[PDB]
RNA sequence: UUGGCGGAAAGGCCUUGGGUGCUUGCUGGCGAAUUGCAAUGUCAUUUUGCGUGGGGAUAAAUCAUUUGUAUACGACUUAGAUGUACAACGGGGUAUUGUAAGCAGUAGAGUAGCCUUGUUGUUACGAUCUGCUGAGAUUAAGCCUUUGUUGUCUGAUUUGU
RNA sequence: GAACAGCCUCUAGUUGAUAGAAUAAUGUAGAUAAGGGAAGUCGGCAAAAUAGAUCCGUAACUUCGGGAUAAGGAUUGGCU
């Protein structure tokens, strides 16, 4: 916890997120979900 | 009569040689196999079949195969045995592709 | 022995009860001497023994192996005596590349043959092109997933108030 | 390929040079780099930059011989 209290207009600012990134960090990720991946790519050959 | 098991393995040499100097690629691949056989068979004495050294060195000092399907046999030395009671013999496996395979115990007949 | 109090470094203070000595508060008996005329003339602990005996609960570190959140070496962070374990391979995921080999094609600039008489003949050569094929290949070596397969699981040394 | 250039190979000859371990800093040798482009530096030192061939085109000046590959531009593969 913070050792002090400050306003600074940067501490009391309420943060409501709009979206969180979940693309792979192992490369230049294009999809944020395996379902979104399957929808963009269509059926693959491995999709037996 | 125990500890005479022979198995067949695939060693991922691509993983082990990652970043290795090109002139030490094949020479270290031989050392990795002896290290690999020691891990699985518990033997410091590891012998390589001359045919296996050919497979490691087939594409030159630097082009070591990514996977080698190999057979490692734990056998006994004889004729005024040395300090090690067991040694592991590694010989190559003639296979179309070394990919997708599992380690299997192969009978010594 | 019973009650407490004391954290600043308390580790010591006060205690109610019994026993047990002493008591120079007062009065006695006996002793001491030759340490020779002084000689500090010797009076209060730490630690040890196949010490004595009354008790007391029967561990870890280090090497080696392993790890990469660490690292010149040392050092560090981890794991490791039957597990929701560890390892090796695979299986999936995730990423990189860019469509594998092979086989076909009435594709193809054209070209040389022969004509069982040309929609959609034909035997050959031909960079390429199309299809099977966002395929194939690689993927932790410091990626994720430890279930499918195969293994491993009591080696060395030192440490005591 | 223009070529006893470079590169690869045959005959022949060697496989010699202390080695083993993951290779920290600093090095030595070899490299790459966003945007800028010599602002660096005594100084473009070092490095980089279209380099072969074919076609085109080529200024000042000149001792008329040159300058000249001046400058500058285009093409280059494979196949039939």
């Amino acid at each position: 916890k913070s050792l002090y209290t400050n306003t600074s207009r940067k501490a009391l600012e309420e943060v409501s997120l709009k979206w969180i990134d979940t693309a792979s960090k192992f490369g230049k990720g294009r999809f944020q979900t395996p379902a979104e991946k399957h929808a963009f790519m269509g059926t693959l050959k491995k999709d037996l | 009569l125990k500890d005479v098991v022979t198995r067949e393995y695939t060693i991922n040499l691509h993983k082990r040689l990652h970043g290795v100097s090109f002139k030490k690629r094949a020479p270290r691949a031989v050392k990795e196999i002896k290290k690999f056989a020691k891990l699985h068979m518990g033997t410091d004495d590891v012998r390589l079949a001359p045919e296996l050294n050919q497979a490691i060195w087939k594409r030159g000092v630097k082009g070591v195969e990514y996977r080698l399907r190999l057979r490692i046999s734990r056998k006994r030395n004889e004729e005024e045995d040395a300090k090690n009671p067991l040694f592991s013999y590694v010989e190559p496996v003639l296979v179309a592709s070394a990919k997708g395979l599992q380690t299997v115990v192969v009978e010594e007949d």
